[PDB]
């Protein structure tokens, strides 16, 4: 419901779970979706610490 | 082993060590018996 | 593809004595030559085809 | 018979050749661990992460570095080979004359 100011930006740590990134990428609701160091179509194949 | 795994191989000598020893002993026999 | 680690080769049972924390082994070329299977916790050797 | 059996350094000239060649190969293999400016030294990491345009940039960096490493190796082997050939020519001369 509430987002932070940019100077006081929030951070959430995510771990020990299954991440489906296609539900976000294939959404019609986001004006910007830009990936660096990785391609969005490959995110579902990857594992991160 | 791991060198092979990266495209690095070793080719065997045409003459084996046994064959080289045979050449050497032939040279020795020649020298000893016929100068 | 072992927990994100991809490659090609022949897999076999290993005699390598991994400690519980260890997940994989490496050679001098920085290539993984052994992995722990994430489900069975079995140690496997990886050799090229 | 007795001297060779009690002198660890007797065959240094031959051992040095073995050691120099081993060192050159070990160096060549170790260069595969270098990034050369790429995101990873591992080609499979690059291909699993990036699409072909961005991937081609990272791969080109590895190709440049790895080609340079191989050229360095080969040049050194050619120079070393010449030295060995000179030694072999001398050995052949001694076989004939001694
Ligand atoms: C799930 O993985 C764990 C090891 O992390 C293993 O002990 C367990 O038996 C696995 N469950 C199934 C159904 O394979």
């Amino acid at each position: 419901t509430r987002f932070a100011s940019v100077y006081a930006w929030n951070r959430k740590r995510i771990s020990n779970c299954v991440a489906d990134y296609s539900v976000l990428y294939n959404s019609a609701s986001f004006s910007t979706f830009k990936c660096y160091g990785v391609s969005p179509t490959k995110l579902n194949d990857l594992c991160f610490t | 082993c791991a060198q092979k795994f990266n495209g690095l191989t070793v080719l065997p000598p045409l003459l084996t060590d046994e064959m080289i020893a045979q050449y050497t002993s032939a040279l020795l026999a020649g020298t000893i018996t016929s100068g | 593809n072992f927990n994100g680690l991809t490659g090609t080769g022949v897999l076999t049972e290993s005699n390598k004595k991994f400690l519980p924390f260890q997940q994989f082994g490496r050679d001098i070329a920085d290539t993984t030559d052994a992995v722990r299977d994430p489900q069975t916790l079995e140690i496997l050797d990886i050799t090229p085809c | 018979q007795d001297s060779l059996s009690s002198t660890p350094s007797a065959l240094g000239k031959l051992q040095d050749v073995v050691n120099q060649n081993a060192q050159a190969l070990n160096t060549l293999v170790k260069q595969l661990s270098s990034n050369f400016g790429a995101i990873s030294s591992v080609l499979n990491d690059i291909l699993s992460r990036l699409d072909p345009p961005e991937a081609e940039v990272q791969i080109d960096r590895l190709i440049t570095g790895r080609l340079q490493s191989l050229q360095t190796y080969v040049t050194q082997q050619l120079i070393r080979a010449a030295e060995i050939r000179a030694s072999a020519n001398l050995a052949a001369t001694k076989m004939s004359e001694c």
